[PDB]
DNA sequence: AAGCAGATATCAC
DNA sequence: GTGATATCTGCTTTGGGTGGGTGGGTGGGTTGAGGCAATA
């Protein structure tokens, strides 16, 4: 059989690269990575193109110019490099991915001259299709002689063997496909679009079809901005091609036997071997392991700091002057309580909701923005919404299908995170009624035409509101200043007010702070802890589930009795559970395993100042 | 909105005559004048492009003190008698000041830029923040959407109906 | 009517 | 006498409603009237 010299040389050199390339530490970089390919779910190896370029520049150039031609041989080299380990079945297939290609091309630079070369592009995913199994090499039985033919390559069309393997056999038409000994690969089709940055001025966006295979399937989601590394190929019009096993199914080139009197056109698709984001079962021990040693000692030092509450408060909100209590409340919301389930299967809410009622231009939006920028999972939205979904689900009809579907709202998109809601007093009646269940039961229930669903809304809500008159009236109570109903107010753990103090000194402090922030953007900010440090510390601290002790039990019971005796707003069991949640969050803040009385004292201070502020002018 | 402007139609006869002469002259404008205006527009476009390319103004110390004093005075106006300003307006001033510095092709924001920003902001407010009944200083119409006099009148009506 | 799949007789070497 | 290779024969096609809505609208067909949810 004729032998492709270039591809074989590439295979040999790639095997050498895999075996010999050395990391900084002196170990073989890719031996330890290939050691992971013994698992059944893992079949792809990610190789940095810069490492390969350092090892051998001629090999890298040959791969770049003949990627489509030589890729199967690189996969064969990987198979050889993995063959030693006993756990791999002989039937397993392995694939190579290439990570860091120095140069990038635009979607409108994908011309015919790029067919078969290694390329990297960026795009916004518009649509993802279901996963399929795709045949790569078929095993067939010959019906004339019962000989078994293996490794029949497929070319965009279901192909059967051309001639029987047996020299005596002359069969050309009768074969049987055997699925159990054939080879399949995972297959996914995605449709991507030009990013808004790349879209030329006054031009309709240009779309592209990308094919993901093996591990790359289900790794990109619609709306994501992703970098794809792979190759540009042509895909013929399969509908025109006729084969012994497959009839044709209802200008281009003419003259192929499989074409009859028909024409064959082509279209360009991108065959991606690697997908990444364009801009890039937990437990305390695993969280620790994910961190480096420096980060772990920083987290421990943070846990040991005796001024942690104040340092965290100042670090999180450096641009805001004053309002220390509001910062403390928002921090406690960020740490959260311990969600629990009862013996009968019902849930006890562990999340904390906070409300901030403010005068105009009092920086409540600043609080919401700080939390939104800090939190990994956080959604910022307005009470008055642009879409029909709003803060909860909506039911909309697909015109073509006539089917009814759920459109998700803000509280659904923020599930397991934080929802910052601005202008919380402008909600509509549908959202107003649904938010009862959303805030307490943490679910949204729908029984409408074509839809019957319970949707998860396990969220912590941080809300910002305006007073009814547009200016806060100290003579009245907080309940008298806002338009929130009493049942909604009972669902909030903490309430805060921000009043415009018509004071010269406060005005002078705020003006100096703003002007200093603008004059020296970098120099103005001074955080005891960096935001990344706080993110790691919060990730570590959320793994603790402090237990309520007996003394804390007695203190909580006494405080609840006092609150009820003191008192359409009223002290309900919700205040008791809010106090429990706040105590749990206070204990969590110090990575502690038991809720001590001190945490209860602090939580009761905050909650008592919230309740009194709700009641009296 | 940083600036709100009011384009009112006057009842003056002299304004009508002047605008009529303006429009008739435009109706008879010659081709050389049109070409000259096109050239001036091209110069303006090039100037703006260059300024966006290479100018990044920064606040000097004198500009910072000017801005702080400006905000304090705007607050004082209301504090003398209500509220006559809110911190967001200060931000607007900064933006405007920087814009002015960019017009000069200057990398430093000076006191002249702050003065121009104050003048422009104060003119826009005098155009659009005026209460038809009493005066201008009241900015509560922007913050709350209801005139202070209207708020007092509604409070009186509600109290009387509660009587 | 138009064209591919299958069957089969037929030239040539 | 075997390997092409030229001739002959039978299948089914079309989009279509006597080929079904107990095939399915991700296999593809204007126009109007009729329920929904969100709407005002
Ligand atoms: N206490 C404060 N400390 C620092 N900056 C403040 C403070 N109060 C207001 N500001 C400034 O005011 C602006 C914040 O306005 P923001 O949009 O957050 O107000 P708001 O409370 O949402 O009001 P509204 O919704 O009525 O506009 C920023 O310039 C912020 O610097
Ligand atoms: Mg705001
Ligand atoms: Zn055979």
């Amino acid at each position: 059989e004729v032998r492709d010299e270039v591809a074989e040389k590439c295979q040999k050199l790639f095997l050498d690269f895999l075996e010999e390339f050395q990391s900084s530490d002196g170990e073989i970089k890719y031996l330890q990575l290939a050691e992971e390919l013994i698992r059944p779910e893992r079949n792809t190896l990610v190789v940095s193109f810069v490492d390969l370029e350092q090892f051998n520049q001629q090999l890298s150039t040959t791969i770049q110019e003949e990627f489509y031609r030589v890729y199967p041989y690189l996969c064969r080299a990987l198979k050889t490099f993995v063959k030693d380990r006993k756990e791999i079945p002989l039937a397993k297939d392995f694939y190579v991915a290439f990570q860091d290609l120095p140069t990038r091309h635009k979607i409108r630079e994908l011309t015919s001259s790029r067919i078969g070369l290694l390329t990297r592009i960026s795009g916004q995913v518009v649509r993802t299709h279901p996963v399929h199994p795709e045949l790569v090499s078929g095993t067939f039985l010959c019906l004339d002689c019962q000989t078994v033919i293996r490794d029949v390559e497929q070319q965009f069309k279901y192909t059967q063997p051309n001639i029987c393997r047996n020299p005596v056999c002359a069969n050309r038409r009768r074969f049987l496909l055997d699925t159990n000994k054939s080879r399949f690969v995972d297959f996914q089709k995605v449709r991507i679009q030009e990013t808004q940055a790349e879209l030329p001025r006054g031009s309709i966006p240009r779309s592209l079809e990308v094919i993901l295979r093996a591990e790359a399937v289900e790794s990109a989601q619609a709306g994501d901005k992703c970098d794809f590394t792979g190759t540009l190929i042509v895909v013929p019009d399969v509908s025109k091609l006729s084969t012994p096993g497959a009839r044709a199914e209802t200008e281009g080139i003419r003259g192929l036997r499989a074409l009859g009197v028909r024409d064959l056109s082509y279209r360009l698709v991108f065959l991606a071997c690697c997908v990444a984001p364009t801009n890039p079962e937990q437990t305390a021990e695993s969280i620790k392991n994910q961190m480096t040693v420096k980060e772990w000692e920083k987290v421990f030092e943070m846990s040991q700091d005796k001024n942690l509450y104040h340092n965290l408060c100042t670090s999180l909100f450096p641009t805001i002057h004053g309002n220390d209590e509001v910062k403390r409340g928002v921090l406690l919301m960020l740490f959260g309580g311990v969600p629990k389930t009862t013996g009968e299967g019902t849930s006890l809410r562990g999340d904390i909701n906070v409300c901030i009622v403010g005068d105009p231009s009092t920086a409540k939006s600043q609080f919401l923005k700080h939390v939104e920028e800090f939190s990994p999972r956080a959604v910022y939205t307005s009470g008055k919404a642009s879409s029909a979904a709003g803060l909860t689900a909506a039911v909309v009809r697909d015109e073509e299908s006539h089917e009814f579907v759920i459109e998700a709202g803000a509280l659904m998109l923020a599930d397991n995170g934080v929802c910052c809601i601005d202008e919380f007093d402008k909600m509509d009646v549908r959202d107003q009624v649904a938010i009862h269940e959303a805030m307490e039961q943490q679910t949204i229930s729908i029984t409408k035409a074509g839809v019957k669903a319970t949707l998860n809304a396990r969220t912590s809500i941080l809300a910002a509101a305006n007073p009814i008159s547009g200016h806060y009236d100290r003579s009245k109570s907080l309940k008298q200043n806002i338009n929130l109903s009493a049942p909604i107010m009972s669902r909030f753990d903490l309430f805060f007010i921000l009043v415009d103090e018509c004071n010269e000194v406060t005005d002078y402090a705020i003006a100096r702070r703003i002007v200093d922030l603008h004059s020296r953007i970098e120099e103005s900010i001074d955080r005891v802890y960096s935001l990344d440090d706080i993110r790691r510390y919060l990730l570590f601290a959320r793994q603790f589930k402090p237990k309520i002790s007996k003394e804390s039990e007695d203190f909580i019971v006494e405080q609840y009795k006092h609150l009820r005796q003191r008192d359409s707003w009223r002290i309900t069991v919700r205040q008791l559970e809010s106090m429990i949640r706040l105590s749990e969050a206070m204990a969590r803040m110090h990575c502690c395993d038991e809720v001590q009385p001190k945490h209860v004292k602090e939580a009761f201070r905050l909650l008592n100042k919230s309740i009194i502020r709700v009641e009296t002018p | 909105f940083d600036l709100i402007f009011l384009l009112l139609d006057p009842q003056d006869e002299a304004y009508d005559r002047r605008l009529a002469h303006h429009l008739v002259a435009l109706y008879y404008q010659s081709e050389e004048q049109a070409e000259e205006e096109l050239l001036d527009m091209a110069v303006l476009k090039d100037y703006i492009a260059y300024a966006h390319s290479t100018i990044m103004p920064r606040l000097s110390e004198e500009a910072s003190q000017a801005l702080i004093e400006a905000y304090v005075d705007m607050r004082k106006i209301g504090s003398s008698r209500m509220v006559s300003a809110y911190p967001r307006q200060l931000e607007s001033l900064i933006r405007l000041a920087e814009a002015h510095a960019k017009v000069r092709l200057s990398n430093k924001v000076e006191a002249i830029d702050v003065e121009e920003a104050k003048r422009l902001h104060r003119e826009a407010l005098k155009q659009s923040a005026t209460d038809p009944r009493t005066g201008i200083v009241d900015i509560s119409i922007l913050t709350t959407g209801m005139s202070a006099t209207s708020r007092k009148r509604k409070e009186e009506l509600a109290e009387a109906l509660k009587k």
